[PDB]
């Protein structure tokens, strides 16, 4: 326990007992891939092609949800990297 | 002289009338009661909550019953733009024949309904005085349920413990998911099933609801994933509300803007809104940890949030135990959130009217906006007052400090002088310059040269209006442009409805603004900043200052510290609330004056009157107050009276209560104790009255009690006189 | 227009809600 | 009755005792200051709360402190 | 109508008067602060506040034309801001 | 939920063995008296004093209902409505289209008679030291003992006789109101049916 | 493990031994919040008895009717509206009269479900094992009836066929 921290990086326990054991070399590339996929899904559902009732595409929607997620994945990747993991 | 303040033995031993006065005003301060524990505190608060919800439901049931019995709801359905809704009938023995004739509506004297309940109930699909009666019956049943629950949870085997009351994660999961999401889901179910067909002429009651399909395809698209089918064939632009002419079959759509006939939001828009809100809140209600090993422990979240470089101290480590163990911190947070929420309701229910034919009900529009803004100010002041109370009686510096370093909350008391000094600077800046520009306009216009006025175009706010699609200021920015990515993205979803509504002169959606709007917004900012300054100063200085470095030892509310050290009048944190109530009333008065004058000019059509006269103070005094007060004061004259006579009486009543507050505020104690002593001598030394003697020694009201009574008179008079003015002026000016 | 029976039973139910209110009031003690 | 407390910052200057209008405070022997005396509050039942005692206190933040509490016909100053 | 969004096209309506006032008010504040700090190191600082030392006052007042430069020469040396001799309340 | 107890072990209900036996009437009386003192000590509520007084009033009111039916049948009970010009606007009931329907004069007269009787009652209430039977219980006085399911069969002008007749009259009023509500006729119509026709003849 | 109904879960702490019908069936851990099992057992038994009576009435009304015309409706849910309000209010008043004394009784007693109802004395002379067996029989039958009466209501509301 003791999620409180004062050093350079928080302890790996703040990532939960599922991300605490992911190597940073896995989280990092996974975070970048998720960010790219989410940005592309957002730019394909909108921006590049205007949205319409007949075109919603749960893949692009679910995808776009990987952009907010990506943020968390690379934050966890940095936390793991600084904690020698 | 005993047994009345059962909760306080110190008061019960008071031989004076102060015991009765203080018994009323300390009845709900459970933490200060004799023989008090935390478990009893939470249990009593729980039961009081149940009784309060029962009271709310009984009040709503009474409104429903009185509209069903003495109203004209059914007649108003067939002609909502000409028939004036009736609240309830009047039976007052003091009426003359003239008053009976003037207040006579249909069969009996009655009061017009300014609560907008007719439009709200009509929108949600009520068409009969028997539908309202069913609602009243059901709400009285719910009140009985809540009263039974309140009684039950004071029984020995059903009284919850402190652990259950302080179980934050369980309560958050359930509140969010269950309360918000599931209530939104049930409201979407009602909206669709009942409201959508009832707006299209199909009656869906408690008999034919298991056999009347809300959509022709009937739950097939939902399970099949063809969710677009619920949006196909929306209501046309020639749809008559409550009738099948020009209707559609869709139940969840994006249309934006307003119904072309009712000038209100689409029912299919609101059903989709509540479905989305329900899904989002149900999802968000699974965040925190419970008995199934997954979720969040908010203590860990708070403790882990310390910036690594270090600028918030040690972060939020001690906040979990601080909030959990204090009921005033939670109350302040809830009151602040509720104040912001009801400010949002006021600001959105006029720009985006959600109920059918409510846009054309000008008196109810003004009444609703004024009511919600006043409630908002009250809630904000209460939030800050309870923050001050938390500082006085619940804050523990040891919990919020780790090895000398202070957490995010304890650091607010370190730069408290910086916070107060900068609030003072902002307040002085805004006041000086807003008053300077207003007085400059006053003097310049008075001297007959209005061209020398200082009129600042609110370009920043007009920039926002253009960003949302208003092509009135020639900005061509985001939605005022057809080529911007913001417009191409929603060109097929909700822009055609939104643009058609924002670019319309008859709406209140994004009202056109000018220099008068700029100046009055700066006045509003000054009022907000000064009220915040008073409240924040009282909260931070609650635990002590240089004049009283032990103020926490005297409690939240005490009269003073004496005439020593130069004088210590109004030094307590309660006095800061007391002073900030005046500033809240003034700020809400400015906001409501601005709103009401803008909308009176918009409805009457002379928007040029506001745009020209709103830049100087005499313009306000002459064209809003003096001009629109004419119908109100002529509610009764030496020649006759009108149905507005009650509003003129309430106007004078509010003035009288205001000035009695002035009595209680200007004249202090000490002058009233000696007079009371003279009266006591007179009673004691007169025959035929010596036979009657008091049981409680009559004494003057205490200093804090006198401040409270003066504030109550001031506030009640303020509210009554402004309600009378706004309602009577709107009614008498706009027919 | 609601009938006498409708108003009467609503009054009777309101009485029941009143007895439940005093029971809660008395249970919250003197 | 109000509560009156004396703190060891007392310098025994007697100004509190000779300012009390109801004879609540008195000077008692002590060994914590040069004067060898400290104020005492043995008759707080007569305390009226006028706070004249701490208006005459020269110490920095007071050595006599009056905490207003339950009211009595003596503490309310009622001649009736 | 005054265009005070910041554009230099309508710069004579707000921006130039803003600069003029900032100069004048900074002058006033600087000379006041300099006089306060100067007579604050004499035997009777309070006497020299109700009875102004007109020679010293005139000396300081005409020296305020460099207030933007003097301010960003005293802030650099740390002579503009106090650190911890400032008094604080109990909490 | 699981890591804590919702209800503390120190706050648990205990079965009240003091009400063993004690048929529902005795149990209800004891619960009312213990839960609501200072109104039970006055004799108010489910008490023998209150029952006796209400029985007396119910019998007198059966007499009053018979008298009202007789007066309505025999051409008494004045006709028309009250004069709004004479008695103010508080006597106006409704205005349908240009005419003011007022309170019936018969209702006003019956209300005046009931006011006479209620005033007599109020005088007797604030005349406790001069009346044979008081309205409320003195401090110390104890409520007469409940009569039970069947009061003693003591004919004449006895406490048991008055008790039984008051219970019978109150039950009769309850039955009369129930019949009027269930079937839908006027109270006097129900009394007329229950007297064969000898009242409204 | 300790649940007999869900042989894999471990029952909650309050499900043990006594209070016949205890098969360890509380997966959601509702018993962890209630102070005791007295009130929840009282509610369960009241539901069991009401559901038994409801199922019996459903079947009998399907096949047998009172001589009067107002009781001639075969569909119980339609008879809920066809029957005059006088009969239903009389039934409700009778139930409430039974319910108020038991309202005083339930929230405090050790056996709130024990209403002292045994006119035929089917329990006088029975041993403890036989009494527990009778309680188990009652609880089983009641749970099955509850499921059955809810199914009957659902099938009548969904198809209009009150039986089969
Ligand atoms: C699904 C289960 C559930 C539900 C429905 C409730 C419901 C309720 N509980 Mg509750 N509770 C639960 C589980 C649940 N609880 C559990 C498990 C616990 C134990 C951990 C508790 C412990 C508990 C306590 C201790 C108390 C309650 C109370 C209440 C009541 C709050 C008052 C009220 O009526 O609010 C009604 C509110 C709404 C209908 C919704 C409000 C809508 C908001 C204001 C609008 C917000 C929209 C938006 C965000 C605005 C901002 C704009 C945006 C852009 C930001 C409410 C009836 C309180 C009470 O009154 O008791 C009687 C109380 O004291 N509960
Ligand atoms: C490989 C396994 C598999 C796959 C790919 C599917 C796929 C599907 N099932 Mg399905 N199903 C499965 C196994 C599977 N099922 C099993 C094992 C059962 C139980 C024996 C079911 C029982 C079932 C039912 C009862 C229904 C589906 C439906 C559907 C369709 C609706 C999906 C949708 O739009 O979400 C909808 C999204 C939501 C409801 C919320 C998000 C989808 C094609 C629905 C349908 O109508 O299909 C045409 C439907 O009603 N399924
Ligand atoms: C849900 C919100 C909420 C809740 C739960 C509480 C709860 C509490 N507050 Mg609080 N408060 C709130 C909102 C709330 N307040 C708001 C919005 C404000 C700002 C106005 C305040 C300002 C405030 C102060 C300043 C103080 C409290 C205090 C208290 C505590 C004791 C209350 C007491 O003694 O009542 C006493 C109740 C009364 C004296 C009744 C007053 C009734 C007023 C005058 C209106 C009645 C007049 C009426 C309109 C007549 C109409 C006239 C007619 C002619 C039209 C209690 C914990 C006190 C305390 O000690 O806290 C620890 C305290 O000092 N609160
Ligand atoms: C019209 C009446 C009026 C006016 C002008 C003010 C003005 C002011 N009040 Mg105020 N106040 C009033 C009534 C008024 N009050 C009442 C009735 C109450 C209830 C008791 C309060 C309670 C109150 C509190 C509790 C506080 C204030 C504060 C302030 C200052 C806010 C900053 C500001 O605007 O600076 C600009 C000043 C002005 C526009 C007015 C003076 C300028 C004149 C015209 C200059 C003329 C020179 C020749 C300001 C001096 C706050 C404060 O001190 O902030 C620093 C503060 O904490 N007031
Ligand atoms: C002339 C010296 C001087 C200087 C450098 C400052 C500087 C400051 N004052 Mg200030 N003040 C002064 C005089 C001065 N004050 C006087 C004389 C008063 C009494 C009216 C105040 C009352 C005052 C208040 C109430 C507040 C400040 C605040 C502030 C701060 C923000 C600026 C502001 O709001 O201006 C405020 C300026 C005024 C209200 C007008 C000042 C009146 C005149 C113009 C100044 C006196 C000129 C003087 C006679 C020149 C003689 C010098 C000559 C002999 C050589 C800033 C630290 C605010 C703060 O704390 O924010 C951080 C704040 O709330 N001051
Ligand atoms: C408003 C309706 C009402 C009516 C019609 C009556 C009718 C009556 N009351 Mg009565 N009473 C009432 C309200 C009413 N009471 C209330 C509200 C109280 C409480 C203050 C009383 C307290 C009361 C007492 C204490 C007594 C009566 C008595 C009487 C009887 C006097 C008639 C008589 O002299 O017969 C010929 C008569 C039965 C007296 C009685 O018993 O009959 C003589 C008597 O002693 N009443
Ligand atoms: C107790 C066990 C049980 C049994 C033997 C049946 C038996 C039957 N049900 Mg049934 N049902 C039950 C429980 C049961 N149900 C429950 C608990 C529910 C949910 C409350 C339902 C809901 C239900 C529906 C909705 C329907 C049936 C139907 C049927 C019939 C096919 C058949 C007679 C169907 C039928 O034929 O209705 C007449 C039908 O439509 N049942
Ligand atoms: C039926 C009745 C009470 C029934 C109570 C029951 C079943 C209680 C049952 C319980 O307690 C138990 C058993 C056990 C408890 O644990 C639970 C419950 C369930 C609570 C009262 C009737 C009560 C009926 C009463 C009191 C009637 C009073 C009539 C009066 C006074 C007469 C007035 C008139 O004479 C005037 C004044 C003027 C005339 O013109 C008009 C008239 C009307 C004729
Ligand atoms: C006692 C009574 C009236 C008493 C009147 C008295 C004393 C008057 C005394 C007087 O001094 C006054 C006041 C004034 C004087 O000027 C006149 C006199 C005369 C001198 C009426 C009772 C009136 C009693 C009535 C009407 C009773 C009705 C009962 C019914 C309907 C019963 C139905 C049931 O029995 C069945 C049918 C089947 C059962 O299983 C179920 C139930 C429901 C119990
Ligand atoms: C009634 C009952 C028991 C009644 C017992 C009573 C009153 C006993 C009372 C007494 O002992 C006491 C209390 C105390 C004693 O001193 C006195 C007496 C008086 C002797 C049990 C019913 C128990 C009833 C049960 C278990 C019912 C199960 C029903 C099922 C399975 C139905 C399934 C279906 O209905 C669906 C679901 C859908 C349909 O379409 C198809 C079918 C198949 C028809
Ligand atoms: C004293 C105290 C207290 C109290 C406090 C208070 C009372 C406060 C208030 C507060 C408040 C009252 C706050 C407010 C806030 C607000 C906010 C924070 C807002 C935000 C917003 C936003 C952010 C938005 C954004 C946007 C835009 C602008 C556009 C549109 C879209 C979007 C959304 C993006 C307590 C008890 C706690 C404790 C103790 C101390
Ligand atoms: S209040 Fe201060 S002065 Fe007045 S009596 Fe008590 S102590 Fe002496």
């Amino acid at each position: 326990e003791s999620t409180y921290w004062e050093g350079k990086a928080p302890p790996s326990v703040v990532l939960g007992p599922f991300l605490s054991k992911i190597p940073s070399g896995v989280l990092g590339p996974a975070s970048l891939v998720a960010l790219i996929v989410g940005s592309y899904c957002t730019h394909e559902s909108n921006i590049f092609n205007t949205l319409t009732v007949d075109t919603i595409y749960p893949a692009y929607v679910l995808g776009s949800f990987l952009t907010p997620i990506s943020w968390g994945l690379h934050v966890a990747a940095w936390i793991q990297k600084m904690n020698k993991a | 002289v005993y047994k009345f303040p059962k909760f306080s033995k110190a008061l019960a031993e008071d031989p004076s009338t102060r015991r009765i006065w203080y018994g009323i005003a300390t009845a709900h301060d459970f933490e200060s009661h004799d023989a008090m524990t935390e478990s009893k505190l939470y249990q009593k608060i729980f039961a009081s909550h149940f009784g309060h919800i029962a009271i709310i439901f009984l009040w709503t049931a009474g409104n429903l019953f009185h509209v069903a019995w003495q109203g004209n709801f059914e007649a108003w359905i067939l002609n909502p733009l000409k028939v004036r809704p009736i609240a309830h009938a009047i039976w007052d023995p003091h009426f003359g024949q003239a008053a009976y004739k003037a207040f006579l509506k249909t069969s009996s004297p009655a009061n017009l309904a300014l609560s907008g309940v007719y439009e709200w109930w009509y929108t949600i699909g009520m068409r009969t005085n028997n539908d309202l009666y069913q609602g009243s019956f059901f709400l009285i049943l719910l009140s009985s349920l809540l009263l039974f629950a309140g009684w039950l949870h004071l029984q020995p085997s059903f009284r919850p413990s402190l652990d259950w009351f302080k179980a934050n994660e369980y309560r958050l999961n359930h509140h969010l998911s269950g309360l918000f999401g599931v209530s939104s889901l049930a409201w979407t179910g009602h909206l669709v099933h009942v409201a959508i067909p009832e707006s299209r002429g199909i009656h869906v009651g408690w008999d034919n609801f298991l056999t009347v399909l809300p959509h022709p395809e009937g739950l097939t698209p939902f399970f099949s994933g063809n969710w677009k089918a619920y949006a196909q064939n929306p209501d046309t632009a020639s749809h008559i509300f409550g009738s099948g002419e020009g209707s559609g079959t869709a139940i969840l759509t994006f249309l934006g803007g307003f119904h072309p006939q009712t000038k209100s939001l689409w029912l299919t828009d609101m059903a989709h809104h509540h479905l989305a809100i329900a899904v989002l809140f149900i999802v968000a209600g699974h965040m925190y940890r419970t008995n199934w090993l997954i979720g969040h422990q908010m203590k860990l979240i708070l403790e882990a949030h310390r910036p690594p470089g270090g600028r918030l101290g040690i972060g939020h480590i001690g906040l979990y135990e601080t909030i959990t163990n204090s009921l005033h911190f939670q109350l302040g947070l809830a009151l602040a959130a509720l104040g912001v929420a009801t400010s949002l309701t006021a600001q959105h229910m006029y720009a985006l009217p959600p109920y059918a034919f409510l846009a054309s009900n000008f008196p109810t529009q003004a009444a609703l906006y004024t009511h919600h803004q006043y409630i908002a100010g009250f809630l904000m002041v209460g939030a800050f007052a309870h923050g001050a109370i938390f500082f006085v009686r619940d804050y523990d510096p040891a919990v919020n400090t780790r090895n000398g370093e202070k957490n995010v909350l304890a650091r607010m008391l370190e730069h408290k002088e910086a916070i107060i000094s900068h609030l003072s600077w902002v307040s002085l800046f805004l006041g000086f310059h807003t008053l300077g520009i207003y007085v400059h306009n006053d003097v310049v216009v008075a001297f007959g040269q209005p061209e020398k006025q200082i009129l600042v175009e609110p370009l920043f706010a007009e920039w926002i209006q253009a960003a949302s699609g208003k092509t009135l200021y020639n900005f061509d920015l985001l939605l005022a442009s057809s080529n911007s990515p913001a417009s191409v993205a929603s060109s097929q979803l909700w822009l055609p409805g939104w643009l058609s509504a924002i670019n319309d002169g008859k709406n209140s959606l994004f009202l056109p603004i000018g220099p008068g709007d700029f100046l009055v917004h700066h006045a509003i900012a000054l009022g907000l900043h000064t009220t915040t300054l008073i409240l924040v100063k009282g909260a931070l200085d609650a635990r002590g200052s240089k004049l009283m470095p032990d103020k926490k030892d005297f409690g939240y509310s005490f009269p003073c510290d004496g005439p020593g050290r130069g004088g210590t009048c109004d030094i307590s944190a309660w006095d800061a609330f007391y002073l900030a109530m005046f500033w809240m009333l003034n700020t809400i008065g400015w906001v409501t004056f601005y709103w009401h004058w803008k909308h009176l000019t918009l409805w009457q059509g002379n928007q040029v009157q506001f745009n020209e006269s709103s830049n100087y103070i005499m313009g306000w005094l002459r064209d809003y107050l003096w001009l629109n007060s004419s119908p109100l004061i002529n509610g009764y004259n030496p020649f006759g009276m009108n149905s507005l006579s009650v509003w003129a009486w309430m106007f004078l009543f509010g003035h009288l209560v205001w000035a009695t507050g002035f009595m209680f505020l200007i004249s202090w104690r000490g002058y009233w104790q000696e007079l009371i002593e003279t009266i006591v001598w007179a009673h004691e030394r007169t025959p035929l009255a010596n036979l009657v003697r008091w049981k409680d020694k009559p004494v003057a009201l205490s200093i804090v009690q006198a401040r409270l009574v003066g504030l109550a008179h001031f506030t009640i008079g303020y509210v009554l006189t402004y309600a009378a003015f706004v309602i009577a002026s709107t009614i008498g000016k706009l027919g | 227009m609601i009938y006498d029976s409708q108003v009467y039973i609503a009054l009777v139910i309101a009485v029941v809600a009143s007895v439940l209110a005093i029971r809660l009031g008395a249970t919250l003690y003197n | 009755s109000h509560t009156v407390k004396i703190y060891d910052t007392c310098i025994g200057c007697t100004q509190c005792v000779r300012a009390c209008p109801t004879d609540v405070l008195e000077m008692v022997p002590w060994d914590g200051c040069k004067a060898g005396q400290i104020a005492s509050a043995p008759r707080t039942e007569d305390c009226v709360g006028c706070k004249r005692c701490e208006t005459a206190c020269p110490t920095d933040f007071l050595s006599v402190r009056v905490y207003l509490g339950g009211e009595t016909t003596r503490s309310l100053g009622l001649a009736y | 109508h005054l265009i005070t969004d910041g554009r230099w096209s309508h710069g004579s309506e707000f921006l130039l008067p803003s600069i003029l006032f900032l100069y004048i008010s900074g002058w006033i504040g600087w000379v006041g602060r300099k006089y306060i700090r100067t007579v604050g190191q004499t035997s009777n600082p309070t006497e020299k506040e109700i009875i102004i030392d007109v020679p010293l006052a005139i000396s300081i007042m005409t020296s305020g034309f460099l207030w933007p430069f003097a301010a960003w020469q005293e802030f650099l040396s740390g002579d503009l801001i106090a650190s911890d001799e400032t008094i604080t309340t109990s909490p | 939920g699981t890591p804590f107890d919702t209800v503390s072990k120190d706050e648990l209900a205990v079965e009240n063995k003091a009400m063993a036996g004690k048929s529902v009437f005795e149990r209800a009386m004891a619960d009312f008296n213990g839960r609501y003192p200072a109104v039970a000590a006055l004799g108010l509520g489910p008490s023998a004093k209150a029952e006796r007084w209400n029985g007396r009033h119910a019998m007198f009111g059966w007499i009053v209902l018979l008298a009202t039916g007789y007066a309505q049948a025999h051409g008494l009970l004045p006709e028309g409505g009250m004069d709004a010009k004479e008695w103010g606007t508080w006597v106006i009931v409704s205005t349908t289209n240009g005419e003011q329907v007022t309170i019936p004069a018969a209702r006003a007269a019956i209300a005046i008679g009931h006011l006479h009787f209620g005033a007599v009652g109020v005088f007797a209430a604030y005349s406790k030291n001069s009346v044979k039977d008081r309205l409320l219980l003195e401090p110390g006085e104890k409520d007469e003992a409940p009569a039970g399911l069947f009061p003693a069969l003591r004919p004449g002008l006895t406490k048991e006789a008055e008790m039984l007749n008051g219970r019978v009259a109150m039950l009769g009023l309850v039955a009369l109101v129930a019949v009027s509500a269930a079937t839908g006729q006027d109270i006097l119509s129900v009394i007329d049916q229950g007297l064969g026709g000898l009242l409204l003849k | 493990a300790q649940s007999k109904a869900l042989p894999f879960l471990k029952a909650p702490a309050k499900l043990d031994g006594s209070l016949a019908g205890d098969f360890g069936f509380d997966p959601m851990g509702i018993s962890d919040q209630v102070a005791n099992l007295k009130y929840v057992r009282a509610a369960e038994l009241k539901h069991c008895r009401v559901a038994m009576l409801g199922f019996l009435g459903w079947v009998v009304q399907q096949y047998v009717h009172l001589p009067g015309e107002i009781y001639a409706e075969s569909n119980p849910l339609k008879a809920l509206t066809s029957v005059p309000l006088l009969s239903q209010i009389q039934i409700f008043l009778f139930i409430g009269a039974i319910e108020l004394a038991t309202l005083d009784q339930t929230y405090t007693a050790d056996k709130p479900w024990d209403l002292g109802f045994d006119p035929l004395n089917f329990s006088k002379g029975k041993s403890e094992q036989q009494m527990k067996d009778l309680e188990v029989k009652e609880l089983k039958n009641g749970r099955v009836a509850m499921i059955a009466i809810m199914g009957l209501i659902a099938q009548t509301l969904y198809t209009g066929v009150p039986l089969f």
